[PDB]
């Protein structure tokens, strides 16, 4: 049904058109921490733990 | 010392002849065992040191 069919009154049939779309990304920030005493890598029972 | 703790120890070493010396292994002059692990401990009477 839909072939694209000329005859010989070439003229203005068959007319197709293009499309163009876009694909997004964004950009996110993470992170933690945690905190020490000096009270707590002075006299603590291991010495290598920092 | 950092990395030990925060309280100390020590070793007090009572004399043989201290009547805080109170241990069982004790051997009297005669080769029987007695109470007391000391000699005499701290008394003083000529009698009981004799």
């Amino acid at each position: 049904s839909k072939l694209p069919l000329l005859t010989e009154n070439g003229g203005r049939v068959n007319r197709v058109g293009f499309t163009r779309l876009s694909r997004e990304g964004s950009i996110h920030k993470f992170g933690f921490f945690y905190e020490f005493t000096q009270e707590s890598l002075d006299f603590d029972s291991d010495d290598q733990l920092k | 010392p950092k990395n030990m703790g925060k309280t100390i120890k020590v070793y007090e070493y009572v004399p043989l002849l201290d009547d805080r010396n109170i241990n069982d292994q004790g051997i009297d002059a005669n080769g029987a065992h007695i109470v007391n692990g000391n000699l005499y401990g701290s008394s003083k009477d000529i009698g009981t040191i004799t």
